């Protein structure tokens, strides 16, 4: 049924968001003096 | 959350011939899907002996949880010396009932399955890879975390981990060049060069792809409700001798 | 004004202090109790000589520790011991079982960023600290030197009044706090607690030491250390600091003897023997072996993880065992920066790695120094082949 697929896709996009935040934090951290 | 457990099958039973006596034994009717797949389509993996036959069987009185959703998977191939294995998920004990029926019905003998460290690395490589509708391979990166647990005198070194974010994995894979199995191809040699550590030899306990799956000594834990085909093909190729 | 004196009696649970007392042997009990009666006397009737012969006749008859402890807690000083005795029991506990306690290092700095070598006369320090602390909290301070190390140790405990109670007028106790001072070094050692009381204490030490120029404490490490011996070895004023791991022999300094030493036994004539290294990587490839070369392979592993063929301190236990370390490699490949963060845990990380090397799971020639144990006790980031302590 389609509703579980909707939930799975929503979960996937949420995970992508969560990963993007960490990637941005890491690349920002790599530039700092310390 | 979706765990799994795998068993080996000593004979290429035709499960469809016997579905009814299972149904009356289980007091319900189970579905049975049939798929002839060509999973190792890459050229170095092969273009023959790819014709695995996959069966989806489910005990779903409902699908509110893994136990009710608990679905069996049989995948076999006639050219394979031991021809077929089995997979199932959840804590439901009806799984035990169907296993008992199988062994008593087809005269078949069954055993559980284990994984080697190299088997684990290959399985993790198989977990990330996806194929588009155009029959083209693609890769999705996850923050890998190798997790070991050695035995040493006086518990000198109990455990240690090697965490590798997405960016480092992708960078190592790109530095190695265009490849299909980055964990074996690039990451482990880099770890060995930087530390002299042989990940294959070391006592690996788990390989975790964050938010995607956890690969373990006795089981697979998966974010998705199901296992993509390369996982099952790797399992079957690992069953053998 | 609010400075306490030795004759005051606090309040606490009797069973806890009883269990604390049970740890001590009989002889130290005898000595402590004789001294306590000599200084304070007690409820018991009779001269100290009468007390001496009673305690004697008790011990030659082979009486158990329980009898003495019950006597101390119920007839000699039934209402409770003084603060001095409470501090003394903890002092003896620390001296007897040092490994049960944890410490953290802290570095003293002055305005220009230079290290401030703290030199301390105990009397001025103790009086100034007591006067500074008394204005905020009721404080008892006890100071002593370690029996076997060049360190001055201080115990600070704070008290407050009163759950409900009438006019008994006791002061309830609280968990203690500890500080230590090496004789000549910029470093300070103190217990691991972040309650506001510990902050007040540490701030008071920082305020009171100065007396001629401002002083501030800058932490240098985030993970505690046990066994005051070990932290003294790591960061105290000594030869081993900045010569850890493979570099321990310079701290030992016994390899070289003074120049006027005899000729014929100067080691240069006699020499020594060593093993040749191999550089083409055959490790990953692969009993068909003989004793001598294996012996010197084990010696190679020994020195790579210990710094001396004889293995200056089992064959795996290290000088100062390390329980936790976190590293972070940063390397540039194709103009792309790559991060690998290793985390180890155990009782002796580098001893375990040494064992794995002996079992041939790790290639010795590719183990870096920071992984071998140098920069010991410091987690940090490695860039450009140079270790950098984590901030």
């Amino acid at each position: 049924e389609w509703k579980k697929q909707r939930k799975d896709s929503h979960k996937e996009v949420e995970r992508r968001r969560r990963e993007n935040i960490n990637t941005a934090i890491n690349v920002l951290s790599d530039l700092l003096p310390v | 959350p979706y765990t799994w457990k795998f068993l080996g099958i000593s004979k290429q039973l035709s499960l469809e011939n016997g579905i009814a006596k299972l149904n009356q034994l289980l007091n319900l009717e189970v579905d049975l899907d049939i798929q002839t797949i060509r999973v190792p389509s890459d050229p170095d993996g092969g273009t023959a002996a790819d014709e695995y036959i996959r069966y989806e069987m489910r005990l779903d009185i409902s699908n509110l949880d893994e136990g009710t959703y608990s679905k069996f998977i049989f995948l076999g191939n006639s050219k394979m010396e031991v021809p077929m294995f089995l997979c199932y998920c959840g804590t439901d004990n009806r799984n035990e009932v169907v296993l008992q029926w199988l062994k008593a019905e087809y005269g078949v003998i069954m055993w559980p399955i284990k994984f080697e460290q190299k088997t684990m690395i290959k399985l993790a490589d198989a977990s990330i890879v996806h194929v588009t509708k155009e029959n083209i391979e693609q890769i999705t990166w996850f923050s890998s975390k190798l997790y070991f647990e050695p035995e040493t005198q006086d518990k000198n070194l109990r455990q240690f981990s090697i965490e590798i974010p997405r960016e480092s994995c992708e960078g190592l894979a790109l530095g190695y060049g265009n490849t299909m199995h980055p964990y074996n191809d690039a990451i482990v040699p880099y770890i060995y060069n930087e530390t002299g550590m042989a990940v294959e030899r070391l006592p690996l306990t788990s390989v975790i792809l964050a938010g995607h799956t956890k690969i373990m000594r006795e089981s697979i834990v998966t974010s998705t409700r199901s296992l993509r085909n390369r996982v099952l093909a790797v399992v079957l190729q690992s069953i053998q001798f | 004004e609010l400075r306490l004196e030795d004759n005051y009696v606090p309040t606490s649970d009797t069973l806890v202090v009883f269990k604390q007392l049970m740890k001590l042997p009989v002889t130290v009990l005898y000595d402590l109790t004789l001294s306590w009666f000599a200084k304070f006397g007690g409820s018991f009737d009779g001269d100290i000589y009468l007390l001496t012969e009673t305690l004697d006749l008790l011990i030659e008859k082979g009486v158990r520790r329980n009898v003495i402890v019950n006597r101390i807690l119920y007839v000699y000083w039934p209402d409770g011991l003084n603060v001095f005795q409470l501090a003394e029991i903890d002092c003896h506990l620390m001296i007897s079982k040092p490994e049960k306690f944890k410490w953290l290092p802290s570095k003293a700095l002055r305005g220009d960023g230079k290290p401030y070598v703290v030199k301390l006369q105990p009397a001025k320090f103790i009086e100034n600290l007591q006067t500074d602390l008394a204005k905020i909290y009721h404080c008892h301070v006890y100071m002593f030197k370690h029996p076997s190390l060049p360190v001055l140790i201080t115990r600070i405990q704070l008290f407050d009044s009163n759950l409900d109670k009438f006019q008994g007028k006791p002061l309830i106790s609280r968990r203690p706090y500890y500080v230590a001072f090496p004789l000549n070094s910029p470093i300070i050692f103190h217990s691991v607690d972040k309650d506001i009381y510990a902050r007040l204490v540490l701030q008071s030490i920082s305020r009171t030491i100065s007396e001629r120029e401002t002083i501030i404490f800058k932490p240098v490490q985030k993970i505690p250390v046990k066994s005051i011996h070990n932290i003294m070895t790591l960061l105290g004023p000594s030869r081993f600091a900045e010569s850890m791991g493979p570099w321990e022999c310079y701290a030992s300094a016994n390899f070289e003897r003074s120049p006027l030493h005899d000729y014929k036994k100067h080691q240069g004539l006699t020499g020594k023997k060593v093993m040749v290294r191999e550089f083409d990587d055959s490790f990953l490839n692969d009993g068909k072996e003989e004793p001598e070369i294996r012996r010197l392979r084990l010696e190679k592993n020994m020195i790579k993880f210990k710094g001396s063929a004889n293995g200056v301190m089992s064959r795996y236990s290290s000088l100062v065992p390390i329980e936790k370390v976190g590293f972070t490699l940063k390397n540039e490949i194709n103009s792309r920066i790559i991060t690998i963060k290793l985390k180890f845990n155990g009782n002796d990380i580098f001893g375990g790695l040494h064992e794995l090397c002996d079992k041939n799971l790790i290639n010795i020639d590719k183990v870096p120094g920071w992984l071998a144990g140098e920069n010991g006790s410091f987690s940090g980031t490695i860039m450009n082949g140079d270790f950098q302590r984590e901030q």
